[PDB]
């Protein structure tokens, strides 16, 4: 079992600069005159896509901005003009021995300018209230980078129960993120309190963005 | 063109067995190899084995011997893989791949994937609630709208807006497992002139329980 | 000296014929004569060198003759070992041809046809051209797309490769195209 | 005889190396050495035979030496005439190789690639196999289906054949198949 | 499937010129040879020349040099032949042929043929007259029926019965030239119960004058 | 120009026996190791169909009952189990020299049992009479062999003017012939006489078949 080790486990490159990914090997991958080292690209929710086969040859239908090199144990993949569509995870595979093995995986991230979130607060619906639940939902859209915190205070008092956060993948068009935090209550707890505030603390936004509502008018 | 098509998602129980299929078109099915890769939900890829449908020659990983059995069917142009004595570690996505010249060392075209879930929890239809902007009506240049899907099992569910016509700035968020019940949300942003002049609709389809909901969004 | 001049004259005449005509695609009678000449030339050279070593001018020539005898013995043993390994792999009489080291075996017409190859390959192509199988540029015989061999092997002295059929194609007029790709290089010998 | 035994010992050692290793695909250095030896053998043999004729045991040996001198001169002239004709028709250094008599010329990458052939063919096939042109089993280089040469030639010492492209085909993965059929065997030389 | 399709029949005056076309489909048109055979109405076949559309290399018979000119058109996948200074000896049927591998010594698939008529006579529509057994209606086991086509120019005319449904027992006779007008007859036989229970009809089509007659035969 | 001469110019074989066709040559057709002799079959109204190429090789899609041989100058085509569908004309062609030449052609006929004609007489139609002509037509159907003659006697007097006979090709199903003889008259000449008779004499019947009509009934 030729163990393949990749470096680094995560990579951030600005639009335009080059990206270098390395793949090691426990043994020699070179067979009788052939290398047998392949590179794949897998976007979320899709099967892997072959880029380089036998460590040098470029796959048909793949843009010429991907190039690979190396021999024996050291191998390298290079994307010289990176673009916003190259956000994926890259693997290396060997085919010399019978139990084919894959690499660990290297996630590629794109660096760009900082952006501020667009906070939106939503009250519970009548269907939710008559079913018995109370889930207030706050959306944070189109911000960069991923460093963001949310504080779910109610009537001036913080709440640390029932908060579920969910980030999205980095976009392939503008390379920005999104996030939604939901606070789940019951009908009685929602009825008693009046003011609910969603506070988003982003690094570029020194003063946090606040969106709030009162259930008496809603 | 050369294509590979697999089965649908499979929900099973521990101790049982499942049989995944993957059939291809556009070439001579008996002259190629298939490679049956496996990908765990939070890990990397993993190789299971090979089969040559022309005569029945197979290779195996060694870890998956006994767990995985590969068979073929030349007449119907379809290959099968059977997983036996299933446990919780066996929940993954299983692919099938082949080379352009019928070789066994290159995987050129793949299958879309088949998700297998091994759990004792029963299927539950989703419950769709609209999210209307009741705080201050969001009377800005671009008003945002939501649609909350709560309590469904198993994965996945698809949320589309106005049958796919409204696709400008649609963010669908990953599901969060909570007491064997998933929860999902999606958001869309429209100009303030369009809504509430034209009421939008989030179409939710759950194929596991054959549920189709067309809940509409109206002002509070 | 006149007797030796005539003998050394006929000695060179055989040397001209072997280097100009004795090839496999050329005169096969002269090819067989060349094989016999080589097989008889090895022991004669070894015996002449050991005789020059035992009856020598000085110790320098003795060492030179001993080294040359060791060299010709090494060549003899290398040839025999390589030829016997290749014959064990393929069971063909092309194994003893010094010009070739890679052999291609194809099961056709209920028999196995052996042809030499210039280079070892990872994938081997085939064409039909109106029902006449032509694998790796070699004219094999009459065949159909349906009747293509399912597996061929390429044997050398060190390893034995296995190839399988894949990616066929048909064009009008009983003509076609096929590919054979390697799947195993172990499992030596037959 | 000890001196002559050493000399005749080294005489056979060169004979072992030329009949076992001196081939174009085996060892190019020994192939060039074999060419030099072959080009030097003819005058030496002719001079030795005329010397045996002038210094002869009897008139029978004189006639034998005269006949052998005529034979080696005929071989020399035949080789030179055939090689010069082939070089005039193909302008390649394979013309002086005694093993080959048929040559294939392919215009690719702005140059002409000469390779030997075993048989003269009325139709010549071609395969691609992932963008690697392979005509008559010879590995030429990288090429596309749309970049195939439009016309190739096959030259020998007596005639020059012209071939043209026809009946192409495409399969998935930048691979394909083509055929070259002869349309003219006249128009000798370039 | 490789195919070749030619033009229609041509009627020309002496001293003029005509241009025959022949286009093919199912293959790369620029990599093949076309051979342009000629067959006189009473004599055997005869070879005219060749052309390679990829670059324009032609061969000629020597007799037809000056008479026949071969050209090609790669963009539209169509080849042309022009005959100049036409006389009465130039009336024949002209074919086009090619080989399966694109060779110039074998003709594997052919075109249907193009008929050229070189005469000064003007076109005339046909005159169809029914033929019926007026003597005693011939009430035997099977009654025979005719349909006479008289006075048309040039060749050919097509006679079919009931739009081709009745094609058993039909004998169409060759035309007889007479004072520059042709004459043709055709006979069909039907069971005595069929006629006059069902009305039969001979459909005469003359494409040279765009004449379409559906004359129906009736008892006296 | 290599002249190719065929023998015989016409061939009649029974249904089952073998047929042999020969083709000569003015020069040697053998090129550098190749024969370059081809055989064709042409049914009426159809383009020629290749049977044998390079004097031995059988064309794909052609039944194996056709076989060819020969070399240099003498060439031969053989159809051992002939069938009713083999009625056509066969040519030989050479491709060695630049002007390709064809053979003379050999028409193949098929022998079978004798059959008698089916005589049918037809009076002139009213449309023909009002147009101005009067053409009586007599049909002879499904007879073998081709040896037949028709006598057009009117009112007991023979007529030799305006008679047009038209044979058909031998059928590909039952291998039998047909013929139609038409007698052309004007309206006045038709009206003068009364009785018209079509008399056909075939070798299989010593008494000719007669079909006649009268203008009084018609």
């Amino acid at each position: 079992d030729i163990v393949l080790t990749q470096s680094p486990a995560s990579l951030t490159v600005s639009l335009g600069q080059r990206a270098t990914i390395s793949c090691r090997a426990s043994e020699s991958v070179d067979s009788f005159g052939n290398s047998f080292m392949h590179w794949y690209q897998q976007k979320p929710g899709q099967p892997p896509k072959l880029l380089i086969y036998r460590a040098s040859n470029l796959e048909s239908g793949i843009p010429a901005r991907f190039s690979g090199s190396g021999s024996r144990t050291d191998f390298t993949l290079t994307i010289n003009p990176v673009e916003a569509d190259d956000v994926a995870t890259y693997y290396c595979q060997q085919s010399s021995e019978d139990p084919y093995t894959f690499g660990g995986g290297t996630k590629l991230e794109i660096k760009r300018a900082d952006a501020a979130p667009t906070v939106s607060i939503f009250p519970p619906s009548s269907e939710q209230l008559t079913s018995g639940g109370a889930s207030v939902v706050c959306f944070l859209n189109n911000f960069y980078p991923k460093d963001i915190n949310v504080k779910w205070k109610i009537d001036g008092s913080e709440r640390q129960n029932g908060v579920l956060n969910s980030w999205t993948d980095q976009d392939s068009k503008d390379s920005t993120y999104s996030m939604s935090s939901t606070l789940t209550l019951t009908k009685d707890e929602y009825e008693r309190h009046n003011s609910y505030t969603c506070e988003a603390t982003h690094k570029t936004s020194t003063s946090p963005i606040v969106k709030s509502f009162n259930r008496n008018e809603c | 063109e050369v294509q590979l098509q697999q089965s649908g998602a499979e929900l099973v129980r521990p101790g049982s067995s499942v049989k995944i299929s993957c059939k291809g078109s556009g070439y001579v099915f008996s002259n190629y190899w298939m490679n049956w890769v496996k990908q765990r939900p939070g890990q990397g890829l993993e190789w299971i084995g090979q089969i040559y449908p022309g005569d029945g020659d197979t290779n195996y990983n060694g870890k998956f011997k006994g767990k995985a059995t590969l068979t073929a069917d030349k007449s119907s142009s379809t290959a099968y893989m059977q997983l036996s004595s299933l446990t919780s570690e066996d929940s993954a996505v299983y692919f099938c791949a082949s080379g352009y010249l019928g070789e066994n060392y290159v995987m050129d075209f793949w299958g879309q994937g088949t998700s297998v879930t091994v759990s004792s929890a029963k299927t539950t239809p989703p419950s769709v609630y609209p999210l209307a902007p009741g705080s201050a009506a969001q009377t800005n240049s671009m008003v945002t709208l939501g649609c909350l899907v709560k309590g469904y099992f198993p994965e996945p569910v698809t949320v589309t807006w106005n049958s796919g016509s409204l696709s400008s700035g649609v963010h669908t968020f990953p599901a969060v497992l909570q007491s064997d019940l998933y929860t999902l949300s999606s958001s869309v942003t429209v100009p303030s002139s369009t809504w509430p002049s034209e009421t939008v609709t989030c179409n939710v389809a759950h194929p596991a329980s054959s549920t189709k909901v067309d809940k509409k969004i109206v002002p509070r | 000296l006149e007797q030796w001049n005539l003998v050394i004259g006929f000695l060179f005449l055989t040397w001209i014929c072997l280097l100009q005509f004795a090839y496999a695609n050329r005169n096969r009678f002269l090819y067989i004569i060349k094989l016999i000449f080589l097989w008889l030339l090895w022991p004669v050279t070894l015996a002449c060198f050991v005789l020059a070593a035992v009856y020598r001018i000085n110790w320098i020539t003795g060492g030179i003759a001993i080294a040359m005898a060791c060299l010709v013995g090494l060549m003899w043993l290398s040839y025999f070992i390589a030829s016997f390994r290749l014959f064990a792999r393929t069971r063909s009489m092309w194994s003893f041809n010094p010009e070739t080291n890679i052999l291609l075996n194809v099961p056709l017409h209920g028999t196995i046809l052996t042809r030499p190859l210039l280079e070892s390959e990872l994938v081997i192509g085939a064409v039909i051209l109106r029902g006449h199988l032509r694998i790796a540029g070699h004219h094999l015989g009459r065949c159909d797309i349906k009747d293509l061999p399912k597996e061929i092997t390429v044997a050398t002295s060190r390893t034995l490769s296995y190839y399988k059929l894949g990616a066929s194609q048909r064009v009008a007029g009983d003509s076609g195209f096929a590919a054979y790709s390697r799947y195993r290089i172990g499992n030596y010998k037959l």
